[PDB]
């Protein structure tokens, strides 16, 4: 398993050696709603949200982006002691988890 | 240190530069020994030659180089640098004699030489001249001068002068013999040039292997000596 | 007025040398000279020195 | 001349403690008026004028070059400009074009940046300074205003008599003047205030 | 030595490598010698043929710049034939603006200058050549001279520039030079050539003279060697 | 890894050298300029407050280019005279070829060109320099601009420096104007900014500097203000400390 | 062999610089553009006001004549200069032959230029690529795109910066054959792209038209609020 | 191994052939210079390496014009060109407006020529920091240089070896007002607090700036001065 | 190592020229075949999407009344080169009111095709066909980034060069017809190709003596296409 | 071995490698033969093919009525030098009004590689010239070398495998010298038959020969005079 896969030995990406590549791409913008689901299969939480909200926000999808805002969620939820987590958690760990980390790089650059 | 490996004329830490002072040895890969001597209305010049050889030539070796007809000078180093220089200085005192309608003084050379190896310093991409020059001259109301030029740009001129490879022993001797406040009446200059680098040679030798460089307040020609009158002063100073 | 250089075991071997010198000058008389011939012995390159650009 | 192909008339009064310059308001082509209103005389900073006359166009180019050298004084060095510094860089920016040379006689008129102390003087075109004490003058006419201001000039004088002299002086010599008339501007200026009038001159 | 690259820097002890690996090259090439007498100067090379697709008479290392100068070099031939051109381009001018024959130590000088400035900068090498200068002249009498790959230029009354670079003058020196002209040094370089390497490393190798002085009125040009067949009459007599 | 010149990209693709000129930026002085109409006003933080030195320019960081124009300045110190000279040359081409004031947008790119062409050509070292912009033209009045060494450059209301400044900009948007162009207002609120940004114990008035500019009946001047209304600008703002410790 | 410099190629036959320069557009704001039969439109996403200033400078869509529109992507400084060129370009034609800016005569200047500035020695490629839209001919709409290397691509609609492939894919599944004129649905189809957008924020949206004849108009954040009300009445009437 | 050379930043600082050169300038010869009431002062510390060298020969103290002295601490051989510039330079000034330059003017020409020269990227810059001052308009002037092109304006200041020493004695025993005489008395003691004591007519230079004129003491004046001066 | 151009290798050779093949490769193909009767000419388009107007990209243009191109590589090298063939092929009838022939032509481009200098800039990344009809009949022409030009009776470029030259010298001899050579050579690029051909992908590009004007087959290579 | 880069560094053994390379890049040329009698001077050299539907690389190619060429090597800088060869015969047609004797052209060669060979910024030219001319003094065959160290000779070879070439020269240049043009020519092609593996025979396509002489111009031949040439051989003694 691999992150880049350009600066690898041609000599080791052959078959014989390995037989089946398998593309890993970030899918879809429809199964960020599955990670969702799943991420928040086991934790109390009140309507409030729809993840069409986070759909049409960032443009690059990972289970490192949900789970970050489901734990940043909880820790706003802590932070002001409730449950049922709301919608104004979501907003706030959205802004600082798209901010921690996707940007690049100080302006500007591009614009 | 380096550290920087001091390829090109850049400034290294602490905080020096390296090229100029490996060229501060240039001239002692020359293996030759320079002395200029002011005391009194004379200047005195001697330096040996190195021949080896009897297929080689005597009178093409000299590094004693006539600048001008009132301007001499003598060479260390390694000879075409030197005489790169020497060409230089001609073309320079022939460009004063035109724009400004007399003889150079001998400063103003040094000042415009020195220049030149600062620019040659200045900017890179060029080697910068490892040989060192050393002028007399007869000024008119100031008498006589010496001055020496380096290939680091810092002209510089004074009484009892030396340049080439032995001559911190030569300065200590020139500390140690300038200092008793005797007169100077020019078979004195000549006694202790020939004696000062009988000294620091120690050979006590013929008088085909120095040449002798002189210029004085009585006829400011610059003047090479011959065979004869070298062997006259040298059993003059024989006791 | 020669630096730089000079490291403190240096300054005893130096005497050394310029005594033992003057012992092959057969007198216990410390001249210059064996001075001279100390720095040149003991120092052990490099030195020019300098008066350049201060 | 070339010098009289637009005419032209300046004037410039040393008085007493103050200082006074002058020009005619005609513009034409040789016989042909166009308009009663050219500025030929410009500010410099502040209690500082000059007065051009000749062709006009060598008269507007000199003017703004004049300006952007100025300003890049002023804005290098924040204190304002002496008369003499005026003086050898108009005489400067003039012998630049030795033998391309522009065609006007500048006139420089202002007072000590930090005294009341008058100053006049005057340039050829190609950059001799003069400096005098009584009156300088340029343009096409010149003679007629010679006779008139060695005829009224006295050293010590009050701002009126100045002004008044100097009035006479522009009417009678433009008056005899052909191609150069057509009303009169005068600056008279001093340590505590600017004064400029208009004259009601023959339109003829 | 690493330290070793551009021809601009200096070494840590102080000498630059680019002149002295010039300087080595040429000590691989052909042995190339010369002498005067009291009327004239004497050029002689050991020139060899590479098996047997040669002519006799190609690619001659005697150049001739001048009326009475010409070359004898030795080292990178290419090389030397552009220094020659430099050196007939400076002999042209002297003769345009003086009006006379170049004195041969100013053509040196200007030859040992145009030879520094090679040896100064970085973008160009310093020289593979090394060669001679004779001449000769009713007022002047004779000059020979002699130019290393860096630019120190004086002179001699004898040279040997290839490999048996000492082993020549071992014997050159032995040679009674003054009292002698130069038909009987004619002899004497052909007996030089032939004694070093006659047939020990490579299998043959062809002489060529050239020839200046007061016999020819101040030309320079090769002898007519095939005339009076100086060398294996008595060649064949040195080798006892 | 990919540092070496300026030019040409690291692969992301990023940049070495922009990045680089703003984190030269960032340890200078800090600056600012505020929301005001009629009028505008530029600050400025005293670097080097040793006592021998004589402060007869009446100006460090200020630059009075052209008439009607001011501009800070922050960053590498003798580029900025490089660039001031050449910038007043500019504004002095545009009168000499118009007669009419430069319109300060035009002079704003026209700086921003100087810059990136020493951004994109090789090998050169871009001007790690931005600088501020005040002034006022015929068609929209008083003005507030940013220059950047990559030649971006922003219309600002208030401004931005480094990392003396990062809060500076944070308190000016926590404590945002807008309506009041009272500029004595504004010079307070910039007192507070200096006073918690600066680490100047009780902001002595040797260690500041205050630049403003009002258009006055057709002149436009620009007012280098002196020291004493600056003493009591501070006494009125610790007067304001005094009523701020009323709540205690 | 390495991703310096730009002059040499890899060993299996690529230029990494401008492969790379690619890379800094498509991490770049997004800017849409499609032709109608009559009226083009385009606009760009990310308009993101940041609360304390203006950004009537930072408007990413201009003009070079009144028949011609731009758009970029990358960084916004090489954008500057090559429009500040093609405006100087486009004034130096009409100097020229006296027709109205072709369309493809500008792209091929613009590439032209980007290409010949790609090839010198170190000169840093313009990372932008343009959108150049233009209806001359008989009021025939034209939209070209260029490239860092510099190769005009002709195309009917258009989608660069972030998510490229996701934007013009929706463009597959939106641009049937029906679009226009119909002038009313290549709006509502310009609004699609926008609703389509990778944040469709619907406030920092920035759309600018041209009806092939008339100038360049900026619309208004109460019309956009309106179609994206009858976008969401679309949406509801498919349920 | 890094900066190297001139063309790039330093992944985080500033400029590395710079800070080497304010390091060469800062191991040179000590110096200073006082700016008075009435003039100001420069002095110098000359100690020739051997007994053999002429004090007549290279001098530090250096005029400009008539009325603007000038020395440094640093290199010679590049102090000389930059003087030979200022010198031209005011030439030029005195062509264009037939009046002698203003101090500041030279700062800015001169500091326009320094930066110029730190420009990128084949040179090196100057091993020269400058001190530059006159009596130029009544009201005398100091101004110190660096090799970074970068100019200030001092009450009095020093430059060369143990220069922050000097600078805490100039902070401590000198003040705003004094006369010529004050000056040249402090000078010589916060030159000889860090020098070495065989301090003669010779060792030391000094020039001072009168509103009469700028004006280089002679050796005679200097030994009628400085004969056990305190 | 061979970073640059202005170093040979051990044995031989550049080591930038050889980059410059290798960057052939990763082209379109092109496929043209020299016949009595004109010269026949084909290429792919390899068209990404729908948006993507077909007759928009060039690869057949048009330097001369009788003389066709088609480049293979880089796209703007090739731009470059045909605009100073489109210069230098007007200068020649300027100076000689006549047609410079294919081989003149093929020289002229071939002299700086190989004039990559940065001092005293990289050599170009595109190989080109070039068909033609001299006062010898018709003429077809291929180069090289080297310049090392020869001519070629049916050369095929590209990505898949391989096969298509043997399958071509499969097929091919001294005598064919046109409409054969056509189906031929199209036969070979649906065997190279890896979409359904239609008639967007491929276009062809006819020269021949009597019908010297229009050097292109528009919605008639429909027709072509379906007899097959 | 960080020394063998560039041209203008000298090796610590003096001998500049990148000289040795442009030879081993002259090296592999095709195959080409000159040799001259003393009234006729012929050059004969060796065609080859990218392909069998490809036509044949030319070798010979001319020069002037009395100058004609041989060439190995790189082909941008043989035709760079063709146009400087073309361009400094017809410039002594113009001023003197002569054709050039070939010595000094070949000089003029040497003068003008050099500079690519002591300078940077500019590789020295693989090149592989067979050059024959009529001065005053009847034939000359001149080759050259990417050192400028022009070779005259009587008879020579140069490219791949050209040593069998040279050993043929060394057994028939005492017989070359009397001969008229035909037996002349194939001789030359018994140079040229030996410079190829004896598995396939030199066909029509693959060779080019040209002929100058002391009354006839410079004149190129392919598969059409050379089909006379062809015959009177004999096969190789298998």
């Amino acid at each position: 398993a691999t992150n880049r896969i350009e600066t690898l030995d041609p000599a080791l990406i052959r078959p014989g050696r390995i037989d089946r590549k398998i593309e890993f791409p970030l899918p879809d913008e429809k199964t960020k709603k599955r990670i969702f689901q799943i991420h928040t299969s086991r934790m109390t939480l009140a309507d409030d949200v729809t993840l069409d909200d986070l759909i049409m926000a960032k443009d690059d999808l990972s289970g490192a982006d949900i789970k970050a805002i489901c734990t940043e969620a909880g820790l706003m939820a802590l932070r002001e002691r409730r449950m049922k987590v709301t919608n104004e958690d979501f907003k706030k760990s959205k802004e600082n988890v798209l901010y921690k980390k996707q940007e690049g790089t100080p302006e500007g650059l591009y614009l | 240190s380096a550290g920087f490996d001091r390829h090109i004329t850049i400034f290294s830490p602490e905080g020096r530069l390296y090229q100029v002072e490996y060229a501060f040895k240039a001239i002692n890969q020359g293996g030759l020994t320079s002395v200029a001597v002011r005391g009194k209305d004379c200047a005195v010049i001697v330096t040996q030659k190195k021949v080896p050889d009897k297929l080689l030539d005597s009178s093409t070796v000299t590094h004693l180089f006539k600048i001008t007809e009132n301007i001499g000078c003598v060479m260390t180093g390694m000879t075409a640098d030197s005489r790169s220089q020497v060409q230089r200085a001609r073309y320079e005192a022939a460009n004063w004699k035109y724009k400004y309608g007399y003889e150079i003084p001998v400063d103003m050379l040094c000042k415009r030489i020195a220049d030149i190896s600062q620019v040659y310093t200045q900017n890179a991409e060029m080697r910068p001249l490892g040989c060192c020059m050393i002028l007399i001259g007869i000024d008119e109301e100031q008498g006589p001068q010496v001055y020496k030029c380096d290939p680091a740009g810092y002209y510089c001129g004074f009484k009892a002068t030396a340049a080439g490879v032995k001559q911190t022993e030569s300065t200590s001797f020139l500390e140690k013999k300038v200092k008793k406040k005797f007169d100077w009446t020019f078979e004195q200059t000549v006694e202790t040039a020939i004696t000062c680098l009988s000294t620091v040679l120690s050979i006590d030798f013929k008088p085909s292997e120095i040449e002798v460089g002189v210029v004085t307040v009585e006829n400011p020609k610059f003047r090479i000596l011959t065979e004869a009158e070298i062997d006259a002063h040298l059993v003059a100073l024989a006791e | 007025a020669r630096p730089d250089k000079i490291s403190g075991a240096d300054i005893n071997s130096i005497c050394q040398e310029s005594g033992m010198l003057a012992v092959r000058e057969n007198r216990y008389i410390v001249l210059a000279k064996d001075f001279e011939k100390a720095y040149k012995t003991v120092i052990k390159k490099d030195e020019q020195e300098h008066e350049f650009y201060k | 001349s070339i010098m009289s192909y637009n005419g032209g008339a300046v004037m410039a009064m040393k008085g007493k403690n103050c200082v006074a310059i002058a020009a005619d308001r005609r513009f034409g082509i040789q016989a042909q008026m166009v308009t009663t209103d050219f500025q030929k005389i410009f500010p410099m900073g502040d209690r500082l004028y000059i007065g051009l006359a000749g062709l006009a166009t060598d008269v507007q180019t000199v003017a703004q070059r004049l300006k952007f050298r100025l300003n890049l004084y002023e804005l290098k060095e924040g204190r304002q400009i002496k008369p003499y510094t005026l003086m050898s860089m108009v005489a400067n920016l003039l012998y630049e074009k030795r033998f391309g040379p522009y065609y006007t006689e500048p006139v420089i008129a202002g007072l000590d940046p930090k005294t009341f102390k008058p100053f006049i003087c005057s340039l050829d075109l190609i950059g001799c300074p003069m400096v005098t004490d009584d009156f300088v003058v340029s343009g096409t006419c010149a003679e007629q205003m010679y006779g008139m201001c060695e005829s009224l000039w006295e050293p010590n004088m009050d701002p009126d008599h100045l002004f008044e002299t100097i009035s006479q002086a522009m009417l009678n010599a433009v008056d005899r003047d052909a191609v150069s008339g057509m009303g009169v501007i005068v600056h008279i200026i001093e340590k505590d205030k600017i004064t400029t009038r208009t004259l009601k001159a023959r339109m003829d | 030595t690493g330290y070793d690259l551009s021809a601009s820097t200096f070494s840590p002890d102080g000498r630059v490598f680019q002149v002295e690996y010039a300087m080595k090259a040429v000590e691989n090439s052909s042995t190339a010698i010369g002498i005067r007498c009291k009327d004239g100067v004497v050029f002689g090379v050991e020139k060899l043929v590479l098996s047997k697709l040669y002519e006799e008479g190609s690619n001659k290392r005697l150049f001739n710049v001048d009326r009475h100068v010409g070359m004898a070099v030795a080292g990178l031939l290419a090389d030397a034939r552009s220094l020659a051109d430099i050196a007939r381009e400076e002999a042209s001018n002297f003769r345009s603006n003086f009006g006379y024959n170049i004195p041969l130590k100013h053509l040196a000088d200007r030859v040992a200058m145009y030879v520094h400035a090679y040896t100064l900068y970085s973008a160009v090498r310093p020289f593979g050549c090394s060669f001679m200068l004779g001449s000769y002249s009713v007022n002047d009498g004779a000059q020979l001279y002699m130019i290393d790959p860096s630019g120190v230029s004086y002179g001699y009354w004898g040279c040997a520039i290839g490999k048996a670079r000492q082993a020549a003058k071992t014997e050159i020196e032995k040679l009674q030079m003054k009292e002698m002209t130069c038909r009987d040094i004619v002899k004497e370089v052909a007996k030089i050539i032939y004694i070093v390497h006659d047939e020990v490393k490579d299998k043959a190798f062809e002489l060529e003279l050239s020839w200046v002085g007061e016999l020819t009125n101040g030309r320079h040009e090769i002898v007519p060697k095939d005339i009076r067949e100086e060398a294996e009459k008595y060649a064949k007599e040195s080798l006892k | 890894r990919y540092d070496s010149r300026t030019t040409i990209f690291s692969p992301e693709g990023r940049l070495y050298q922009v990045e680089y000129a703003m984190e030269a930026i960032g340890h200078a002085g800090t600056c600012l300029g505020i929301l005001a109409n009629d009028g505008v006003l530029l600050a400025a933080e005293r670097r080097n407050i040793h006592k021998l030195l004589d402060e007869v320019f009446f100006s460090e960081k200020i630059y009075k280019l052209n008439e009607d124009m001011a501009c800070s300045v922050a960053g590498i110190t003798s580029d900025a005279n490089v660039l001031t000279n050449e910038l007043r040359l500019i504004a002095q081409r545009y009168l000499l070829q118009y007669q009419e004031p430069i319109p300060c947008e035009q002079l704003v790119t026209a700086l921003c060109d100087i810059k990136q062409a020493y951004t994109q050509f090789g090998g050169k070292r871009p001007f790690g320099v931005s600088l501020l912009y005040i002034g006022w033209d015929k068609h929209y009045g008083f003005q507030l601009y940013q220059s950047d060494p990559s030649g971006n450059y922003g219309g600002w209301k208030a401004t931005c420096i480094g990392n003396n400044s990062a809060a500076a900009v944070s308190m000016l948007k926590q404590d945002y104007k807008e309506g009041e162009m009272t500029l004595k207002s504004a010079l307070a609120l910039a007192i507070k900014v200096l006073n918690k940004t600066m680490d100047v114990s009780k902001l002595s008035a040797e260690k500041v500097e205050i630049a403003t500019l009002t258009r006055e009946n057709g002149k436009t001047v620009i007012r280098v203000l002196k020291q004493k209304e600056v003493e009591q600008l501070i006494k009125k703002h610790e007067e304001e400390e005094a009523k701020a410790e009323r709540e205690k | 062999s390495y991703d310096r410099a730009i002059t040499v190629f890899s060993p299996d036959g690529h230029l990494f610089q401008v492969e790379y320069a690619q890379e800094a557009v498509k991490k770049g704001s997004t800017a849409v553009g499609v032709r109608g039969r009559d009226i083009v439109v385009l606009g760009v996403e990310k308009k993101s006001v940041a609360k304390l200033q203006d950004e009537r400078t930072v408007r990413k869509i201009c003009a070079l004549d009144d028949n011609v529109c731009m758009a970029f992507a990358g960084l916004t400084a090489d954008a500057r200069i090559v429009i500040n060129r093609a405006r100087v370009e486009c004034q130096s034609h009409r100097l020229t032959v006296e027709d109205p800016v072709t369309v493809e005569y500008i792209t091929r200047y613009i590439a032209s230029l980007k290409q010949r500035y790609t090839q010198s020695n170190g000169r840093r490629p313009f990372g932008i690529s343009a959108l150049i839209v233009g209806f001359d001919f008989d009021g025939t709409p034209r939209l070209y795109q260029t490239d860092p290397s510099g190769t005009y691509h002709a195309w009917k609609a258009n989608a660069i910066g972030r998510g490229a492939k996701s934007v013009r894919e929706f463009l597959e599944k939106n641009y049937t054959d029906e679009a226009i004129e119909t002038d009313d649905l290549t709006i509502k189809l310009v609004i699609k792209a926008l609703l389509e957008v990778v944040q469709s924020g619907g406030k920092n949206i920035e759309l600018a038209v041209m009806r092939r004849d008339q100038s360049l108009k900026i619309l208004n954040p109460e019309e956009i609020e309106k179609y994206v009300a009858e976008i969401e009445k679309e949406k509801e009437e498919n349920e | 191994g890094y900066s190297f050379s001139l063309t790039t930043f330093s992944p985080s600082g500033k400029l590395v052939q710079i800070e080497y050169a304010l390091a060469a300038v800062a191991g040179g010869a000590p110096s200073v210079g006082i700016k008075a009431a009435n003039g100001v002062v420069l002095a110098t510390e000359k100690k020739q390496k051997s007994i053999l060298y002429d004090e007549r020969s290279v001098h530090k103290v250096e005029p400009i014009t008539k009325h603007i002295g000038l020395v440094y601490s640093g290199m010679g051989p590049d102090y000389r060109v930059l003087v030979h510039r200022a010198r031209k330079l005011a030439q030029q000034y005195y062509l264009v407006y037939q009046e002698p330059i203003p101090t500041a003017q030279l700062v800015q020409r001169v500091a326009s020529v320094m930066q110029e020269y730190t420009q990128s990227g084949g040179v090196r810059p100057f091993g020269v920091s400058l001190l530059i001052c006159g009596w130029n308009e009544g009201r005398p002037y100091l101004f110190q240089s660096d090799p970074s092109g970068a100019y200030f304006a001092w009450k009095a200041t020093a430059m060369g070896k143990n220069y922050v020493n000097g600078k805490t004695f100039l902070e401590k025993r000198y003040n705003e007002d004094l006369e010529l005489e004050d000056a040249i008395h402090t000078a010589i003691l916060t030159l000889k607090e860090s020098f070495e004591g065989q301090m003669t007519e010779d060792n030391i230079e000094v020039g001072i700036c009168n509103e009469a004129g700028f004006r280089r003491l002679t050796p005679t004046e200097v030994k009628d001065y400085l004969a056990a001066i305190a | 190592y061979d970073r640059g151009v202005n170093t040979f290798s051990p044995e031989g050779r550049l080591f930038q020229v050889e980059y410059a093949i290798e960057a052939i490769k990763l082209g379109s193909t092109a496929i043209g075949i020299q016949t009595s009767e004109g010269v026949c000419l084909a290429v792919e388009k390899r068209i990404t999407s729908p948006l993507m107007e077909p007759s928009s990209i060039e690869k057949i243009v048009e330097i001369d009344a009788h003389i066709g191109c088609a480049m293979s590589g880089l796209i703007a090298d090739a731009k470059t080169l045909i605009d100073k063939a489109r210069v230098e092929t007007q200068n020649h009838w300027f100076t000689y009111n006549e047609t410079m022939t294919v081989e003149s032509v093929t020289q002229a481009v071939s002299n700086l095709a190989l004039q990559f200098g940065e001092e005293d800039s990289r050599p170009f990344g595109v190989a080109l066909l070039f068909g033609g009809v001299d006062e010898k009949g018709p003429q077809l022409f291929h180069m090289d980034p080297s310049g090392t030009f020869v001519q070629c009776d049916a050369r095929a470029i590209g990505s898949a060069s391989e096969g298509a030259q043997s399958s071509l010298q499969e097929v091919y001899h001294k005598s064919m017809t046109l409409k054969e050579a056509i189906k031929s050579s199209l036969i070979i690029l649906k065997q190279v190709m890896e979409e359904k051909l239609n008639a967007t992908n491929i276009e062809l590009a006819t020269v021949q003596p009597g019908q010297n004007f229009h050097m292109f087959t528009k919605e008639e290579l429909e027709e072509v296409i379906k007899d097959i | 071995n960080q020394y063998d880069n560039d041209v203008t560094v000298w090796s610590p053994q003096g001998r500049i490698h990148q000289i040795e390379y442009a030879m081993e890049a002259v090296k592999q040329g095709s195959a080409t033969v000159g040799l001259k009698s003393k009234t006729h001077a012929v050059l004969v050299a060796l065609k080859r093919a990218q392909s069998e539907l490809a036509a044949h690389q030319k070798k010979i190619l001319h020069v002037d009525n009395h100058i004609g060429i041989s060439i190995a090597g790189l082909t941008a800088d043989a035709r760079l030098l063709c146009n400087f060869m073309r361009q400094e015969c017809l410039d002594s047609r113009f001023v003197f009004d002569r054709p050039l004797p070939v010595s000094r052209l070949v000089s003029l060669i040497g003068s003008k590689t050099q500079i690519p060979t002591q300078r940077y910024g500019r590789r020295p030219y693989g090149v592989g010239l067979l050059i024959a001319g009529y001065d005053d003094m009847g034939p000359h065959i001149f080759q050259t070398c990417p050192s400028a160290n022009y070779f005259d000779c009587r008879a020579m070879s140069i490219g791949a495998r050209s040593q069998s070439a040279r050993t043929y020269l060394e057994r028939h240049m005492s017989e070359f010298m009397e001969c008229n043009l035909n037996e002349l020519v194939k001789h030359g092609l018994r140079a040229l038959r030996e410079t190829l593996p004896a598995e396939q025979d030199l066909t029509t396509k693959n060779v080019s020969i040209g002929i100058v002489g002391k009354d006839l111009e410079f004149t190129i031949y392919d598969d059409d005079d050379v089909s006379p040439f062809l015959e009177g051989l004999e096969e190789r003694p298998q």
